[PDB]
């Protein structure tokens, strides 16, 4: 709700108190005595304030929802990054405009039904940055047209090795695959480091499906990213490719060990007494 | 006797020689690579000098 266009709008346009037109029931149970929480909180006000609550509450006022139904839309424009958030007033004041000269029965229900569709597409972009697939399946699928799809050697390496990278793509909703040019890319983050050449690794690893001081090491860091999304049993035992990917895998289980025995031993040197410079510097030669 | 009133003016001359500041926790020379060149903090950090 707080990510909502239209709740956003109800807070930047209605009023925060209970007026008749907006809130006819709430002010009817207090006008009428009705209501759980002090009932009597209406008979101890001045005739200035209760008689001018009976007045709008029998014959209510009507209001312009135009200023509403448009806010609920530029704050959605805002939101979709389609415009900027200074641009905010801009075309505040560029669609009141264009709903003032071409004001209509149609039209002020077309904004009622654009309102409902602006709530739609800010959860339905909210939806699709959580689950982060949609970008990613598109970009990889297209990679894997222009590789081919049987190698000569080590097919039953290669055809899972490419299953398991749908995972990474599938099963980390920031990373993402792309294309600048010739090649393509993988970020394992949004605005992160450890970007991968899916076009040079590919190239690479071409060659090395069955073989049984050769690798550039943006495939290795292929082979380290694909290593937790990799079985056993996806690649062979004896296969080079695939004792390296058993061999990261072993290296990414020490390294979340070792983070757990980094976290154990600083704690321990600092209440016995030690050096803060040299207990975090042998802990760490100790360590790698 | 008849000696006037006096100041000391104190100074020194060191020729030949090269101000050192060694960039060790100690100012020793424990050895040429230092403990404070080795450390953690001015290996892997970038720090500006003033």
């Amino acid at each position: 709700d707080a990510t909502d266009p239209a709740v956003r709008a109800a807070l930047q346009s209605q009023p925060s108190g209970l007026n008749s037109t907006d809130d006819w029931r709430q002010v009817m149970d207090r006008i009428m005595s009705l209501t759980a929480r002090n009932p009597d909180a209406f008979r101890q006000q001045p005739q200035a304030n209760r008689l001018s609550a009976i007045l709008e509450a029998v014959v209510p006022a009507r209001a312009n929802p135009t200023h509403e139904k448009v806010l609920a839309i530029v704050n959605a424009l805002a939101e979709n990054r389609a415009i900027r958030p200074d641009e905010a007033g801009l075309v505040y004041d560029a669609l009141l405009q264009r709903v003032a000269r071409y004001n209509s029965g149609n039209v002020q229900t077309n904004l009622d039904r654009l309102v409902g569709d602006v709530r739609e597409a800010v959860a339905q972009r909210e939806r699709a940055q959580q689950q982060g697939n949609l970008g990613s399946m598109v970009a990889l699928n297209a990679f894997l047209s222009t590789q081919p799809a049987n190698v000569p050697r080590g097919q039953e390496d290669y055809t899972n090795f490419v299953s398991a990278l749908r995972l990474m793509v599938t099963e980390t909703p920031q990373s993402e695959v792309y294309q600048s040019g010739p090649d393509y890319f993988f970020q394992t983050s949004r605005q992160g480091l450890q970007t991968v050449n899916l076009s040079q690794a590919f190239k690479n690893l071409q060659g090395l499906w069955g073989v049984r001081s050769l690798l550039t090491p943006n495939s290795r860091l292929l082979l380290l990213l694909i290593a937790p999304f990799t079985d056993s049993g996806s690649v062979s035992r004896d296969t080079y490719l695939g004792h390296l990917l058993t061999l990261y895998r072993e290296a990414i289980g020490q390294a979340h060990v070792d983070e757990h025995t980094f976290q154990e031993i600083t704690s321990v040197s600092r209440a016995l007494g030690q050096e803060d410079t040299g207990s975090l510097e042998a802990t760490l030669n100790y360590l790698l | 006797k008849t000696a006037v009133d006096s100041i000391t003016q104190k100074k020194f001359l060191c020729d030949r020689t090269l101000w050192r500041i060694p960039f060790s926790s100690n100012f020793m020379s424990m050895g040429a690579l230092t403990d404070l060149g080795q450390n953690l903090l001015y290996a892997n950090s970038a720090h500006a000098l003033d």
